[PDB]
């Protein structure tokens, strides 16, 4: 019916998808090894849209996880949520990889394991006779998720041409350049494949993570154990129309169709306010829906590093405001009434704009059926500031003679560096041209 | 096609198998209805309907007039 | 019903005659049939009333289930009436179950006369399915050639149809009636109502098995398949020669041509309502 | 009527048939030395189909047990189930055999005890005037069950030509080759007799036993005391239409006739799910029949070591799905409704396929009249992977000069090694040719 195959790949893409499947059992009322609660069918009306359909009421995840590093998968099998995963769909015990840290490693390893990489991931494709598409849950940081992920964006474009492609990709961190220095090279090589060899992306910045991780979360030493908490909730938040029973844009080709203006303009800004557990003691007094979307357009919950004074000459075109759970829908048109009076979104002068609001009932659970949740999927034309940030860090590195002799020994014979530079400037010029 | 009288039964068993592969949470909620369709105007769409018949005394809340008002 | 349960054995008399000639019992009616069918295979007369009346004596005493062996000694279903005709048209064997009083007010002679004719067709695909069973064990009756695998291409097209026509069709008409007859036993309170639920039971058994005391297309689809099995078994009681295997694939191409011809007739008999022929078409599409 | 004589033979064939007869008394409600329960005739409607018919309500087993090793029979008489066995049907006290470990030992011992081996086993043949057939409950592992078992497959083919032959033979273990090394020789010599001198077999792999013996059974040291538990249940499961009162395919020539496509293609895949005792506490809530056959075609309960990626070019032709005991038959056609939608069985493109389901009431016992049981008798054309495994281990051993001088001193004068190789490849070629 609407079966999606997630493509978890890389050192960071496997960990953000590990707790994504772990989030799904707590809201479906199911255990990874059994069914102890009856809340799975009376409370939740649809479960076989991301999981594989049941053979013994055991909803297998439709997931594949490949990585060169064996460290990310050795921290999985000792956890009690790995018995839900199957040891025959992806790998058996003692799976390995390369050495290995290179973008050209996984780019060259795709055609030497070409027979095996297109054998076991295609067995899940013909399980349903109407496949939705493929989401590449991969990474941009490092050479593991960026090297091999650029290969599958090409060969799955023609072997599966009538399928939706759209990824939840995480952006790397640009604070210092000591541990990694190959960051401007492997990022722009995948970013070219994300626009012409891929339809849509969902950007997730790393410098904007610790802006939120010290905002309300109150940590002193930033660890990697907090990167899975902001990411796994908004992943399950994006499929609330798709997993839980909704009516309009209840498919993944429903939501993405109403937000993309044009190809190579698909970078969607994400926002999510409620992350604090001591808000729970004051939501008993009928906290309404009239105050939760006034702060979405206000740049506080954003996960995109952008300029603060560059929003006057940029214009919103498509903005999504997803409320979940208890909505009190007699005032949801009242919340959309107050949008035109502030004009917090700059509107495009050539065409109409749209503020789309939708709702779906959440899990039968006490932290879910009590507190209001707001998921934002914006589309603003100030996203070229990240593309100006990455390009200015790209041409400055090529004048310092950095990784021009250390990178072209394997499988690179011609200069494909300006092939990425002009196509990035094509994106940056057509964005500002789009508001005439 | 232009509609014929056998297409009523064919679209019916198709809605059967469609609601059946979905895995409804109640198997007996599925055959509680059938579907009905005009004679042959031009096309089958915008000429089809639904018969959901109703048991004991709930039918005093649903007269056979107003199920056409829901079906239209 | 207090007196019709403890003084008399009314429903125990009913389930025994259902075991007699609706074949809900075990290998009692099987071990009747295969001595008769081995007698057919060597061209010796099984009609022969007398020894046939004793092969059905040995049937009703088989398996010892204590609802039919005591009816084999007294009030016997063993007495079989035969009709012999030199024209050999509408030849008919008529078995009768002895039914006592006051059960005979419920069970008329015409009641068992139509429970007779459903056995005439139930034993007949029991004659048709088990012909395809033992002949497969007979295993290539000869023991240019090399036509045996192309013979096997269209043999198991018809071997499997007859095996599934008596497996899945029967197990849906035996369970659905046996579960709805147990419903009417759970209600059962008085004599005039027990007669009506037994008369509506046979008319269900009618509509379950095929339908139609008059002419329809489903008996023609039955009796065509019957001539396929008859020409099948007559072919295999001999050796396979050089051109003899070419006549098998010539017949089997025709046999699947009329089998597919009578499938496309069966779709029209299914979209004209809701039927147990709907289940027979769902069997035949899965075939 | 329908009397079958079991031919228990060999070191492993005698132990798997010892608990097979021990399983039959617990379900018939009878004791091996007396009749203390009245549940034998009111609950079970047929008992004289594997046992000998009664003289004092003592149902004698119709069994013969010959082996060269006296160790398997000395662990029998101290058990209290040996008084049901007779000390005059097979052997009296202190029976012996050879030394002895050779395939040529029992192959040469068949014609020197030719007078006695065809004397006392034929006394049980004329007890019933309509004999069903012979099942050779023998072994392939070792030289004891494989050496003498190949002789009776020839001389009983013409002395009893109108009888069904079909065996429940166990395959040997191919993990290491240190204790035994004669395993490729004695296996292929019996495997030729299993196709042309025998109609049907029931394969039982040894490497697939410990796949199940550590799956749900949770053992640390694999012993031989677990090999009789998976085998004795499916033996009595295969005769539930034959022992208990059924209607269709209630004979052993009923079941095997509806599954064999052709001679030399008779290797049937077996499956059996319920083997866990803590499932009993949750079967009280009407566990249905709609979920028990979704996992039979799913390769989890299989007892055949086969390839996982070789099922796309192979096609099922005949599949049996036997439910036992409580079936709830108003939804058994509902379980067969869901088969065509998944197409978990690949169907042959030249002819029709068949999913046959049947039922029979189980024993009047509390672990039997409460928990659903599913017995599978599949027939899939991926069984040549075992024949490719045995043949590749056969021609590799003949190039190492292994057992060519140590094996041809007794009763072997010509090279009959390629007589087994071509006939095995005839089976492997006609299987792939069978789907045109």
């Amino acid at each position: 019916p609407r079966e999606i195959i997630t493509l978890q790949l890389g050192q960071c893409g496997n960990q953000i998808g590990f707790e994504f499947w772990k989030q799904l059992c707590a809201e479906h009322g199911i255990s990874p090894e059994g069914i102890v609660e009856e809340f799975a069918t009376e409370g939740t009306d649809r479960k076989d849209v991301f999981f594989y359909q049941a053979d013994d009421e055991h909803y297998i995840p439709r997931a594949v996880l490949l990585d060169l590093e064996p460290r990310v998968i050795h921290s999985i099998l000792n956890s009690p949520y790995a018995n839900l995963y199957n040891p025959e769909n992806i790998y058996l015990s003692e799976h390995g990889g390369g050495a290995g840290n290179n973008w050209a490693s996984g780019f060259s390893q795709g055609e030497k394991i070409h027979e095996d990489i297109f054998d076991i991931i295609d067995r899940e494709a013909d399980g349903s006779d109407s496949l939705e598409g493929f989401v590449l849950c991969h990474s941009i940081a490092g050479g593991t998720g960026s090297g091999l992920g650029s290969y599958l964006l090409e060969r799955l474009n023609d072997r599966y041409p009538k399928k939706l492609v759209q990824t939840y990709s995480v952006f790397p961190n640009q604070d210092e350049m000591s541990h990694v220095v190959v960051q401007p090279y492997n990022s722009l090589l995948t970013l070219k494949r994300l626009t012409q060899n891929a339809d849509c992306v969902v950007v997730l910045d790393n410098t904007a993570l610790n802006r939120i991780a010290t905002d309300r979360l109150h940590i002193q030493n930033p660890s990697f154990s907090q990167i899975n908490q902001l990411v796994s909730t908004i992943m399950s938040a994006s499929t609330t129309t798709l997993r839980y029973p909704g009516y309009m844009n209840n498919d993944l080709i429903g939501l993405i169709a109403s937000l993309i203006p044009t190809p190579r303009l698909h970078f969607l800004m994400t926002g999510y306010t409620p992350l604090t557990t001591d808000q729970s003691v004051a939501s008993v007094r009928k906290t309404t829906v009239l105050d939760v979307m006034r702060r979405l357009l206000q740049p506080k919950n954003v996960m995109v590093s952008t300029g603060r004074d560059r929003q006057t000459n940029h214009c919103y075109i498509a903005i999504l405001n997803i409320i979940q759970g208890e909505v009190d829908p007699t005032q949801v048109h009242k919340s959309l009434q107050r949008i035109r009076e502030r004009k917090l979104a700059n509107f495009i002068p050539w065409g109409p704009a749209s503020i789309q609001v939708a709702l779906s009932r959440k899990s039968p659970y006490l932290p879910s059926a009590h507190r209001v949740s707001g998921l934002m999927m914006a589309n603003h034309t100030n996203i070229s500031s990240l593309f100006e940030r990455t390009c200015r860090q790209y041409d400055k590195l090529r004048k310092r003679e950095a990784f021009l002799e250390q990178f072209r020994k394997e499988d690179i014979f011609k200069d494909n560096f300006d092939e990425l530079d002009n196509s990035r400037e094509i994106v940056q010029q057509l964005i500002d041209e789009y508001h005439a | 096609t232009p509609p014929t009288a056998v297409t009523e039964h064919d679209v019916n068993v198709a809605f059967q198998l469609s609601a059946h592969k979905v895995l409804l949470d109640d198997d007996n909620l599925l055959p509680l209805l059938n579907l009905t369709i005009r004679e042959a105007p031009t096309s089958g769409w915008a000429a089809l309907g639904l018969s959901y018949k109703v048991q004991w005394p709930l039918h005093i809340l649903f007269t056979p007039a107003v199920l056409e008002k829901y079906n239209v | 019903m207090y007196t019709l349960k403890k003084d008399y054995r009314l429903v125990e008399y009913l389930q025994a005659m259902r075991n007699f000639f609706l074949l809900e019992a075990g290998d009692t009616m099987y071990d009747f049939y295969t001595p008769i069918f081995d007698k057919i295979r060597e061209k010796e007369p099984w009609l022969n009333l007398s020894y046939l009346n004793v092969q059905i004596q040995e049937a009703v005493g088989q398996r010892y289930p204590d609802d039919s062996t005591r009816l084999s000694v007294s009030f016997e279903s063993v007495d079989l009436a035969k009709k012999k005709l030199p024209v050999h048209t509408l030849d008919g064997l008529i078995l009768s179950y002895k039914v006592p009083w006051p059960v005979d007010i419920v069970i008329s002679s015409e009641c068992q006369k139509i429970y007779n004719q459903v056995f005439l067709l139930l034993l007949l695909i029991k004659w048709a399915k088990y012909s395809l069973d033992v002949l497969q064990f007979n295993e290539l009756g000869n023991a240019k050639g090399q036509q045996i695998h192309r013979m096997f291409l269209l043999r198991v097209k018809l071997m499997h149809f007859v095996n599934s026509l008596h497996n899945y069709l029967m197990t849906r008409i035996l369970h659905s009636t046996g579960l709805e007859f147990q419903h009417q036993v759970e209600e059962a309170k008085d004599l005039d109502q027990l007669i009506k639920i037994h008369y509506r039971y046979l008319s269900t058994i009618h509509d379950r098995c095929l339908l139609r005391e008059k002419v329809s297309s489903v008996k023609e689809a039955i009796m065509k398949v019957l001539n396929v099995v008859l020409m099948f078994a007559d072919r295999w009681h001999a050796g396979l020669g050089a051109w003899k295997k070419e006549s098998i694939v010539k017949m089997e191409s025709d046999f699947t041509n009329c089998h597919k011809f009578l499938v496309k007739v069966l779709n029209k008999a299914v979209c004209r309502g809701s039927f147990p022929h709907l289940e027979s078409l769902a069997l035949s599409l899965m075939a």
